[PDB]
């Protein structure tokens, strides 16, 4: 798959740094860069930067306000929550993160988190300006087939 | 006496027409998402019903709630503890005896109103189930309380063996339902000889409250009994009505179906919106297309901004009407008030403009200074229409300064400083001194001395009076078809259900898709305004030079964004194009032409 | 910055989905953005002459220094970055109009591809082509089965044999085989199950 | 008890790790107050528990807290006070808690009251606007027979304790034990509380447009009295209550409800949508930038990210917002210290545009929105009889004023019982009043901005650029800077304009914010003999050239030609008034006169 | 190319397996059938059983020459046993006839108005049993584990109705546990 749904999700951005200093600047003169300056990265090239070196480029740093104001938030209560004006995606973000950081710690938080959010879905199920909706909204796709399935169920069953 | 409930519990687990068994059908889909509520629906529980209402007619205050202890007892036949009790909602549709029979044959029988809702208060609680102590002697009970007669259906008694009144509330364990005293006002239409309208009081229940904001056509259904309040003569009570069920017509919380959108879509793809509106807005105004493109635009509107720094911009447009008495300025305004969501009509001679946006007074209890009215705070999201901007001097231009242009008002009367928000929309119809003199002189005498009103608003129309022998023989053949006859009455049925668009079809699209997409224009269009106003100035520019002063400053080129915005809102589209922009200015360029001559 | 409006792209890609997937089968296919394209177009010219000066200098500048091998990085991968986009947007236009050509694969006068979105019959005329070589394609895929079995429509599968159906918005005679049925307007039937499939599908009897 | 003890106990030795962080610090607090009283020749008892420490290991045991807070807080209480005592005996009250962290999901605003969590634990935030008064309260008092020299105690239960709904003691102060004595009460053993209720209404732009602001009301303790300053972002968490007989203390009761909503909460925090804590390295950097001879340039620039142009209004409104000292006479009046500018101009030439921006950076300073009525500087003897007896000279918009900034509108559209207000509070920092109760002097350190709008169109020109407005010149000559605002028509230069406003439908603030605050906390030079020189020169050629030209100047116009500079030499964050900061002072001037 | 339900089946080809399952009827009429799965009779006897499959005799009955006999457990007394050993076993369904749900729908199309008394119950004694079923099926969907469940008497109806969701949830919490290590 061409896989739409998130070829945009790493078109978002992602704040980091430098170990070097490099003369090669596309953002506008003064062609070096001095080393240890704060970024703003599209999530492509410096997924695979923090890789090519030994010792990397950029300085990978955490953005733990995704990680530690968010975690104690939905270590309380699934159930009404900012999911979502924190990040459009909570989900291949979450993924592409773990692969190279590779830590159990919030991989098992997150995991406890989908089955709650799902056990409002599905028993959510049967049949207001900017913010709320979307709330409302990222659960959409992942039952915008389910509760279609019960629509049609529901015609032929009845006359 | 009992045994009703084996009649109602063994009644609305079968009751179905032709294999649908709906009333399971629906409970199961509401005990699962919160909301704990019923609905009844036709004839034979009519048909029975009364058979039952034959003996609850005797008193519909009591066996009502007699029904609600049995749907808790086939509610837990679908659990399987944290179980509520439930309320009930009514519907039936005869007719509506506005205010009249209200003392003879109508003291505990259903009644059904149409009213309009003005004044909400503020919350309140009242218990639904206690626990009671027992002084000395230490008994423990717990009573329910839950249908009324406003407070003390029953006491608590002496008996636990200690003192007398020994009985006092805990608040351990104990739930609460909230009460209203909502004001409601009869509909100005219906008894018309000489006499001021009355007014009512009503409370509710929780899962039905909320939902209404004052402004609104509504028709309720409910008991008419009476309370006591000793705060006049012989031992006499009050009037008031408990409601039960608000089967309203829409809020005029974005939430509906799905079929209504359906056919939005499908007309929205059909791209002749913008030339059939003009004819099926207003059925019974002879052309006037400059006119009739300004309102539509104004009804919707553009957007908000609060984009990331302090400041905002204001997105919305402001139109006026001056021109001669006899060209419709007037019974146009009138009807926008019914096709608009929310609108109010204070169209004459200010009504006390310092009393306009504010007012506070003494209270009745504790004697405090709270604040109370204004034609502003209930007008928000919509659209307000006055007139008369020629012998209003006093205070209506200083009321009106703050309240435009960054619409946040802050009162610093006796009591509070607060910045209550403010989104609204005005419409003005005024006259020029006498009209043909105005268009027969030098062209300023508009207002009195000042112009800093004028440059407030954008859009300007200035109409006249022609001649032309063969517009005014269609018009003199126009208004005697609309006014008897009713023959057009006939043709725009006919031409209604292929082609026109009814009243009450325009009203539920338009806080549709004002409530759904949000417009931005394209880049592409910025080189074209640009270049349009660099002579638009230069067109003025020539002017002066000419000693000819009066207005034009830069508020107008930051009203045609939001202009050209408007109809973008209109398609749907998340851009904006250049046959869109140059219909545009095509409204706009024909209004600057007459800011000049 | 880079590839910015492939963003904005592909985020109007996720409008021509939603639209046709939740509402109905009918497309109505929006349009083609050469206008867009030719935007990144221009940036993967420039781009492009971009890194040969650079592939002119790293044998007698900086001398294949490591720098620039990073410089040849971000210039290679903002190339394949928008690469992955302009294709994602290629194939969701094109696995459209194949439902399209399979629903309507020829049932009633094929090559009448016409009366049919004039404003974009230009835009998918160069794809017409590609359209065809579809429905060239499907035909011979009907004959080079061994035996004759329906591959145009007749998705639902049958319930009853006697199915009273209604007509409207038609005239002529059409059905020339499996005996004629002598439409005339506005007029009902009562017939058998499988003859009726080649003309619900074709659009001419109404209702079941 | 062994049920409703027990989970009591289990937790008892529960919680004791859960404060591992905090056993020290509890006693830390108060071993240096034990030893600065005896050492004299001040704390609460305030434990704050977070909700991390108490969410990673123990389940039964949180949600108790979240569902029934009832039956756990003195419970967590008397299991506190011990570890009090077992760690400090030995040198010769109750510690109530405050729990601070997060919640999931109970940020109530109140226009919502809750059918789900009613008395449970609940977050507000809001404003408040009422600031009731102070009244102490008593809790035991302890007898004492003087006769066999004998003592007694009793404890009064009140609806105080928060939880428990006691049978309460209807009752003041009892005489005659069971003895033939006199009693005697000892009033130094006797302790006391206190008890203010404040009304919070609603944050008004959260709150959708159907509906006036609502509000609600919470009783706090000592702990944070006095914290509360009418116009504050406040944030509180507590208890959700009721109390009252509602239905049966009267008889018949139609129509009255019973069932107060109250809160008995604890630990508010102001908020920012005072306490701006930096570290080493931004307050470093802020030094490292103050380095540069230009960064007073820059923040003029970077103010108003909308408006070409009016460079030398945008340095005044940072001059003016950064404010200037006055050091007060010893034994003498002080002079005026405040600043205060005026605008005017032919309309929709962005006057008001940049004047309710000021509001948002505006570091605690609330201002009005100039409706004249009678109230904004004084009290109007609103009392409300404060529970009969009790008369309160009820705080307009001064106590909000108090070294803030204020912004009215409209002068000319207002009625003549406001100008003769502005007049008082401008000669003389403070106002005075006796309407129907106390002469109080009550001070106020205000600097006002003004917007009004001339008469006659665009006649500023053509006839005598003075009385242009012609309100009383009271004003005028209390007020310095009357900045004339000009609209001229130049092709390049609207043509500028066109795309700024169009580029924008689609260094930092909060840095500069924190460099003016900084900038409230350093020392003022005042002292320069050089500086001092050449002004007075500057003055003198003016003052050839004030009286045969445009418009008379007077000697306080000095004063302001001391304190431009002074506040000049604020930005510069220096102790020296060098000689560059006079030059920017007169050629302000020069184009404000000319 | 569908593209449209692929995942899963539409609700009439579910119906589709299950009707090509055979019955008893009883007959009444008198070459006949050579339908490559016949068994066709001679001159028939009314009075007996035949298992004949059912789509057929669907047909066979609108022209109305044969009469169709209930399946032996659709009588009210023997649906009661059924609910009494669920609802002392709070942990999964007991005794299951694994297609009932389709089969009663079609059995009340002139299939009905056949039998002896059944309006007014047998609609009672359904339908309560549906939701049962689904009251059991949100217990157990709470209790997820990784990569192994157990369902053991489910209809073909639920399972239509199960599964387009049931599975994107595992999967997308499959990448995250095994993508942790
Ligand atoms: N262009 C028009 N098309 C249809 N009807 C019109 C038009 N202009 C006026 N009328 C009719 O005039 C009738 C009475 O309106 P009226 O005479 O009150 O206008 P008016 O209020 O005097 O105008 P003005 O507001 O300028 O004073 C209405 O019934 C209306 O139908
Ligand atoms: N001189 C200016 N330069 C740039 N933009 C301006 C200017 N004047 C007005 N604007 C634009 O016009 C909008 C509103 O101006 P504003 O309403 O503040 O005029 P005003 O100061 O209120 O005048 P008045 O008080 O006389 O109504 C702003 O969004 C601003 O972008």
């Amino acid at each position: 798959y061409y896989d739409i749904d998130d070829v945009l999700a790493d078109g978002t951005e992602f704040p980091c740094k430098f170990q070097y200093d490099i003369p090669g600047l596309g953002y506008n003169p003064g062609r070096p860069i001095t080393k240890n300056t704060k970024l703003s990265l599209p999530l492509w090239l410096a997924r695979i930067l923090a890789i090519v070196g030994p010792v990397p480029f950029v300085e990978l740093l955490p953005p733990d306000m995704f990680s530690t104001k968010v975690m104690n938030a939905i270590k309380t209560d699934p159930v009404a929550l900012d999911l979502h004006s924190i990040n459009s995606h909570f989900f291949s973000l979450a993924i592409k993160w773990i692969m190279l950081f590779s830590e159990k710690e919030l991989a098992n938080v997150v995991s406890e988190l989908l089955l709650q959010r799902a056990q409002e879905l599905n028993h959510h199920a049967s049949s207001t300006s900017t913010f709320l909706l979307k709330l409302e909204e990222m659960e959409k796709e992942i039952y915008k087939k389910s509760h279609e399935s019960y629509k049609d169920t529901k015609r032929w069953m009845f006359k | 006496n009992t045994e009703i409930i084996k009649s109602f519990k063994n009644f609305i687990l079968e009751f179905r027409l032709d294999s649908q068994f709906i009333y399971r059908d629906q409970l199961r889909n509401n005990i699962l998402v919160k909301n704990y509520s019923l609905t009844v629906n036709m004839e034979h529980l009519i048909g029975y019903n009364e058979d039952i209402y034959k003996k609850l007619s005797d008193e519909p205050s009591d066996i009502i709630p007699l029904f609600e202890t049995a749907i808790t007892q086939v509610a837990k036949r679908i659990s399987i503890n944290s179980l509520p009790t439930f309320q009930l909602i009514l519907n039936s549709n005869a007719n509506q005896i506005p205010l009249r029979d209200l003392d003879s044959e109508h003291v505990s029988k259903i009644v059904r109103l149409s009213g309009i809702i003005i004044s909400t208060s503020v919350l309140s609680s009242r218990a639904t189930y206690l626990s009671i102590m027992c002084r000395n002697c230490r008994h423990t009970t717990s009573i329910t309380i839950n249908n009324f007669n406003t407070g003390n259906t029953v006491s608590l008694p002496r008996s636990c063996n200690c003192g007398p009144d020994p009985y006092i509330i805990i608040h351990e364990s104990s739930k609460f339902i909230d009460q209203q005293f909502l004001k409601l006002q009869e509909i100005p239409e219906l008894v018309p000889v000489g006499e001021m309208p009355r007014n009512l009081t009503m409370t509710c229940d929780r899962y039905l409250t909320n939902k209404v904001i004052p402004g609104t056509r509504v028709t309720i259904v409910g008991i008419y009994s009476i309370y006591n309040s000793k705060n006049s003569g012989v031992a006499i009570r009050t009037p008031y009505i408990k409601i039960l069920g608000i089967q309203s017509d829409v809020e005029t919380v974005t939430m509906f179906t799905e079929e209504e959108e359906e056919e939005f879509l499908q007309l929205s793809r059909n791209p002749k919106l913008y030339e059939i509106l003009t004819n099926s807005i207003a059925p019974s105004i002879f052309g006037n297309e400059d006119i009739k493109k300004a309102i539509v635009c104004l009804l919707m509107g553009g957007s908000k901004k609060i984009l990331p720094d302090g400041m905002r911009l204001r997105g919305d447009i402001n139109v006026l009407l001056l021109g001669d008495p006899g060209t419709a300025k007037s019974q146009l305004l009138k009807f926008v008030e019914k096709v608009s969501p929310i609108a109010v009509y204070t169209s004459g001679k200010g009504s006390s403009a310092a009393g306009l946006t504010a007012s506070v007074q003494r209270d009745p209890m504790t004697r405090e200074f709270y604040l109370e009215g204004g034609a502003m705070v209930l007008a928000d999201g919509g659209v307000v229409c006055i007139d008369e901007f020629d012998k209003m001097r006093d205070e209506d231009r200083v009321a009106i300064h703050e309240a435009m242009e960054q619409q946040t008002i802050s009162i610093a009367k006796a009591g509070i400083t607060t910045v209550l928000n403010s989104r609204t929309s005005v419409l003005a119809a005024a006259n020029p001194i006498y009209g043909r003199y105005d268009d027969l002189k030098s062209p300023g005498d508009n207002i009195d001395f000042q112009t800093t009103i004028l440059s407030r608003f954008d859009m300007i129309f200035i109409v006249k009076d022609d001649h032309n022998e063969e517009r005014d023989i269609s018009i003199a053949n126009h208004v005697i078809n609309i006014h008897t006859g009713n023959a057009n009455a006939m043709q725009n049925q006919q031409e209604e259900n292929g082609s026109e668009i009814s009243i009450e079809k325009m009203k539920r699209y338009i806080t549709y898709c004002r409530l759904k997409c949000a417009p931005r224009l394209s880049p592409q269009a910025a080189e074209k305004l640009s270049s349009n106003f660099v002579t638009i100035r230069k067109q003025l520019l020539i002017n002066e030079l000419e000693s000819t002063e009066r207005p034009i400053t830069i508020r107008q080129l930051e009203a045609i964004i939001r202009i050209t915005e408007s109809l973008a809102k209109l398609e749907l589209s998340p851009i904006a194009q250049e046959r869109h922009v140059d219909e545009a200015i095509r409204l706009f360029q024909a209004s600057t032409m007459d800011a000049a001559s | 910055m880079y590839g910015d409006l492939g963003n904005k792209l592909v985020l109007e890609a996720k409008r021509t989905k939603q639209l046709y997937a939740r509402s109905n089968q009918d497309v109505n296919l929006p349009m083609y953005h050469e206008d867009i394209i030719r935007n990144i177009l221009k940036e993967v010219s420039n781009l492009r002459k971009n890194t040969e000066y650079l592939k002119e200098q790293q044998q007698l500048g900086m001398l294949d220094d490591k720098v620039a091998k990073c410089q040849y990085f971000v210039t290679l991968l903002c190339m394949e970055r928008n690469k992955r986009c302009l294709l994602a947007y290629q194939r969701l236009r094109t696995d459209i109009l194949d439902s399209m050509a399979w629903n309507n694969n020829g049932l009633d006068l094929m090559s009448s591809i016409t009366f049919s979105q004039q404003d974009t019959n230009n835009l998918s005329h160069q794809e017409q082509e590609y359209l065809k070589e579809y429905c060239d394609l499907i035909t011979d895929l009907k004959s080079g089965d061994l035996v004759d079995i329906d591959l145009s429509g007749s998705l639902v599968p049958p319930s009853d044999v006697f199915i009273d159906v209604r007509v409207l918005k038609d005239a002529g005679e059409i059905q020339t085989e499996y005996g004629v049925f002598n439409l005339i307007k506005d007029s009902q039937f009562f017939v058998r199950q499988s003859d009726v499939e080649r003309l619900i599908q074709q659009g001419y009897l109404q209702k079941i | 008890p062994d049920a409703v003890f027990g989970d009591r106990v289990r937790r008892f030795q529960e919680f004791l790790d859960t404060f591992t962080s905090y056993r020290d610090s509890v006693r830390s607090i108060q071993v240096y107050n034990s030893n600065n009283a005896a050492n004299y020749n001040i704390l609460p008892h305030r434990i704050i528990i977070s909700l991390d420490d108490l969410r990673e290991f123990d389940r039964s045991f949180w949600s108790g807290i979240l569902v029934e807070p009832a039956y756990f807080i003195p419970p967590a209480e008397k299991a506190l006070t011990d570890l009090a005592d077992s760690m400090d005996d030995v040198p010769h009250h109750p510690w109530k808690l405050s729990f601070k962290g997060s919640f999931g999901a109970h940020a109530l605003s109140p226009r919502t009251l809750t059918a789900q969590h009613l008395n449970k634990l609940v977050s507000v935030e809001g404003i408040v606007t009422k600031t009731s008064l102070v009244r102490p309260k008593l809790i035991r008092s302890v007898h004492y027979a003087a006769k066999t020299g004998r003592f007694h105690y009793r404890d009064y239960t009140d609806a105080t304790t928060t939880l428990t709904t006691r049978i309460p003691t209807p009752a003041i102060y009892p005489t005659e034990d069971t003895e033939g004595n006199k009693l005697t009460t000892e009033y130094g053993y006797s302790t006391f509380i206190d008890h203010q209720r404040i009304t919070v209404q609603e944050m008004p732009e959260m709150a959708p447009a159907g509906q006036l602001p609502r509000s609600i009301d919470v009783i706090l303790d000592d702990d944070l009295v006095d914290k509360t300053k009418p116009g504050d972002r406040v944030n509180v968490v507590g208890v959700f209550k009721s109390l009252g007989a509602g239905g049966m203390n009267q008889s018949n009761s139609n129509t009255l409800i019973g069932f107060k909503t109250l809160i008995l909460g604890n630990t508010v925090y102001p908020l920012h949508a005072a306490r701006q804590m930096l570290t080493d390295f931004d307050i470093r950097n802020i030094n490292k930038l103050s380095k540069k001879k230009d960064i007073f340039d820059i923040l003029s620039q970077s103010l108003a990210p909308s408006i070409y142009g009016h460079d030398h209004i945008k340095k005044a409104i940072l001059l003016m917002l950064m404010g200037g000292v006055e050091k007060n006479l010893e034994n003498g009046s002080h002079l005026r210290g405040d600043i205060n500018i005026l605008m005017v101009g032919d309309p929709s030439t962005a006057k008001s545009q940049l004047l309710r921006f000021v509001l948002n950076t505006a570091s605690l300073a609330i201002a009005t929105t100039g409706r004249g009525s009678s109230g904004v500087g004084l009290t109007a003897a609103v009392t409300t009889d404060r529970e009969t007896g009790e008369r309160r000279l009820e705080a307009g918009a001064m106590v909000l004023a108090d070294r803030g900034v204020v912004c009215i509108d409209e002068f000319d559209k207002m009625t003549d019982v406001d100008r003769v207000a502005i007049h008082e509070v401008m000669e003389q920092q403070t106002v005075t009043i006796a309407k129907a109760g106390i002469h109080t002097t009550l001070n106020a350190r205000c600097s006002v901005i003004a917007a009004a709008n001339p008469v006659f169109g665009q006649y500023d020109v053509n006839r005598d650029p003075h009385q242009n407005i012609a309100l009383p010149d009271s004003l005028l000559s209390r007020f310095d800077l009357l900045f004339v605002v000009t609209d001229d028509i130049n092709e390049i230069r609207d043509r500028s304009i066109s795309e700024h406003v169009l580029r924008t439908h689609r260094v930092t603030i909060p840095f500069l914010r924190k460099y003016v605050q900084y900038a409230k906390e350093r020392v003022i030079p005042q002292l320069t003999q050089e500086a001092i020189n050449v002004i007075v020169k500057n003055y003198t050629d003016l003052r050839n050239d004030d009286n045969t030209k445009k418009s008379p100047i007077t000697a306080r116009t000095l004063e302001t030609l001391i304190r431009l500079a002074t506040a000049h030499a604020k930005v510069r964050l220096s102790k020296t008034v060098n000689k560059v900061d006079a030059k920017v002072a007169a050629n302000l001037l020069r184009f404000a006169l000319l | 190319l569908p593209a449209h339900l692929q995942q899963t089946f539409s609700p009439e080809e579910i119906q589709f397996i299950v009707e090509n399952e055979p019955i008893k009827i009883f007959p009444r009429i008198t070459w006949q059938l050579i339908t490559t799965d016949d068994k066709a009779l001679n001159n028939m006897v009314a009075m007996r059983s035949t298992e004949v499959v059912l789509w057929i005799a669907l047909l066979l009955k609108q022209q109305s020459k044969c009469s169709i006999v209930a399946p032996q457990w659709l009588t009210t007394k023997e649906l009661d046993r059924k609910i009494q050993y669920e609802k002392t076993h709070p942990d999964r369904f007991s005794e299951l006839p694994w297609n009932w749900l389709v089969l009663a729908r079609i059995l009340f199309n002139k299939a009905k108005d056949d039998f002896h008394d059944p309006i007014h119950e047998l609609r009672g004694k359904i339908q309560d049993l549906r939701e049962i079923r689904q009251i059991k099926v949100l217990k157990g969907l709470k209790y997820l584990n990784e990569s192994h469940l157990q369902l053991d008497n489910l209809s073909l109806l639920e399972i239509n109705e199960l599964r387009p969701f049931i599975t994107e949830i595992m999967d997308k919490l499959r990448e995250i546990h095994t993508a942790s290590l």
